[PDB]
């Protein structure tokens, strides 16, 4: 999984 | 119209003495930061806007600006470690933890998300989020009789942030935090949403990626049967972390491995060892290698489930990394197995693919294969059948490869090969 994710 | 503002206009609005102008400018910033095409994170930081956003997090009387600033900061913190650090340095951690108690679900969700990014940066920020007390309010958000009454996206974000609190090593998370989180993870592992299940399995895989004491923390909660069940799922995003967790667990003690076996895991490995996804095959063969490294009754369980032919198959044809894991599984088998089990291994056809792998350009797999051959020859001696094995190796071209290895760069390689030649081919 991703360490971080932006909200788009 | 908050679309396509300039950073300069955003600064003008945020520096006004007007809460509504500040809100409009903060939403404009949020919209800049939420475009997939190169969001201007560094320009936003350089304009000095993070402390303003953090202070807006505390404006309980204007929930919309709380939300917009939470979103903007989430997206800043989703970037590089330096950008996440910028968010942390502005005091965002305690402010987001406070927002976890917001009566507005979209705001507390945004706070969960932001803390997930911060903790996901690494061990230090993870542990700092924990020290500020994030775990209690996070877990309180999940204290409902039926998880199905929570919004799906909300629950997914909570699960993901919790998995980031379980993630990373050097150091691993604090033991007391792991014990605090684990019951909720167990409950999430029985939820029916594929993403919740995937991220719960990932959290478990993180917690089992360590020494036997951590593995034991997890195994004591009784989750291994559920992990095996999920190992049988059709969704690859679930199988992958379930298999990772199972493999981690079987790196532990023979008793922990036995708990995996008792849960019925081996019955899934015919498909896993033939899975069309290369990484599933590799990790299944790695798991098998750490099961054939155990007790003779566990090797015998591998035999009874019909898995030796599948190991022969993976040794015969697979991605090379999977073949190397299979060679490891064979060497462990032959090192720990009885004479009868090694005989059975030979009768399933291990010798020819084993030999064919000796022409590989990898020194470690050659060492492993030679150790395997030595163990098999030892069993043959114990049976007085070394000549049969010598002939078998000669008929498939193995003797040529071993004699060629006699003159190899690596020391262990040439020593072991010369030993084999002198001992069984003279």
């Amino acid at each position: 999984p991703p360490t971080k994710k932006a909200r788009v | 119209g908050t679309v396509n503002w300039s950073v300069e206009d955003i600064v003008k609005g945020i520096n006004s003495n007007n809460l509504e102008s500040q809100l409009q400018a903060t939403q404009a910033a949020r919209k800049l930061l939420s475009r997939e095409k190169q969001p201007p994170i560094d320009n936003i930081i350089r304009a000095g806007l993070i402390p303003k956003f953090v202070s807006f997090l505390g404006k309980t009387d204007c929930s919309p600006i709380q939300f917009e600033s939470a979103w903007a900061l989430t997206n800043i913190a989703s970037g590089t470690s330096e950008q996440t650090k910028a968010v942390v340095d502005g005091g965002a951690i305690p402010a987001f933890i406070s927002l976890l108690a917001s009566p507005h679900a979209h705001i507390s969700e945004q706070a969960v998300w932001a803390l997930g990014n911060i903790a996901g940066d690494g061990s230090a920020f993870r542990d700092l989020v924990i020290k500020h007390g994030a775990i209690d309010p996070l877990l309180a958000l999940l204290a409902v009789p039926d998880l199905s009454t929570l919004a799906c996206g909300y629950l997914r974000n909570l699960t993901w942030t919790l998995s980031n609190l379980c993630r990373n090593k050097n150091p691993a998370p604090p033991l007391d935090a792991v014990e605090q989180i684990l019951p909720t993870l167990v409950r999430l592992l029985h939820h029916n949403d594929p993403e919740v299940l995937a991220d719960s399995c990932w959290a478990i895989s993180y917690l089992t990626d360590g020494p036997n004491e951590r593995i034991e923390m997890v195994v004591k909660k009784g989750v291994v049967p559920q992990l095996v069940k999920l190992l049988g799922a059709t969704e690859l995003p679930i199988v992958t972390p379930a298999l990772r967790a199972i493999g981690n667990i079987v790196t532990g003690t023979d008793e922990q491995t036995q708990k995996v076996i008792d849960a019925g895991a081996l019955a899934v490995f015919p498909s896993l060892l033939t899975n069309p996804k290369t990484n599933i095959q590799k990790e299944a063969t790695w798991t098998m290698s750490n099961i054939t490294a155990g007790r003779q009754d566990q090797i015998q369980q591998v035999v009874n489930h019909g898995l030796v032919p599948f190991l022969v198959g993976v040794l015969s044809k697979a991605d090379f990394k999977t073949q190397k894991e299979a060679a490891w599984a064979i060497t462990n088998y032959t090192s720990g197995g009885t004479v009868e089990q090694i005989v059975y291994l030979v009768h399933c056809g291990i010798i020819e693919p084993l030999m064919n792998l000796l022409s590989a350009k990898d020194t470690k797999i050659i060492q492993v294969i030679l150790d395997a051959i030595s163990n098999i020859f030892q069993a043959a001696e114990k049976l007085g059948e070394t000549e049969k094995l010598s002939i078998m190796i000669e008929e498939c071209g193995g003797l040529d490869k071993i004699e060629a290895l006699q003159r190899h760069e690596n020391e262990s390689v040439y020593k072991a090969s010369l030993n084999l030649i002198e001992k069984y081919f003279s």
